[PDB]
């Protein structure tokens, strides 16, 4: 498990969290690609039951 | 038919009758359902049902 560690410490008792949005300001966003994936599926309305319809 | 006895017999001719039974109809039976598009991607169900319907 190990293997998998991304932080050299655990959380303690009482420790301070830091919110790093203090304005409004509009982003600037970068990524190493694929990093977003689009999942895509059809819409199957040329079965027999939707006959009334081209 | 009635039957009457004896040889007189003045006026006492009977009438023809003959009955009558109606015969009758129903309402129609039915298995009524509905599927929405995204619920044909597999036909499995939708071809049991109409199997079940029988």
């Amino acid at each position: 498990q190990r293997a998998y560690a991304n932080v050299n410490t655990s959380l303690a008792d009482a420790m301070a969290v830091n919110i790093l949005n203090v304005k409004d300001a509009r982003t600037n966003v970068f990524w190493a690609d694929d990093a977003i994936r689009i999942v895509s599926q059809p819409i199957p309305a040329n079965h027999e039951l939707f006959a009334g319809m081209k | 038919s009635p039957t009457q006895e004896g040889w007189d017999l003045t006026d006492k001719a009977t009438g023809l009758l003959e009955l009558n039974v109606a015969v009758n109809m129903g309402e129609p039976d039915n298995d009524f359902f509905q599927l929405r598009a995204d619920d044909l991607r597999d036909e499995t169900a939708y071809r049991r049902r109409i199997q079940s319907a029988a």
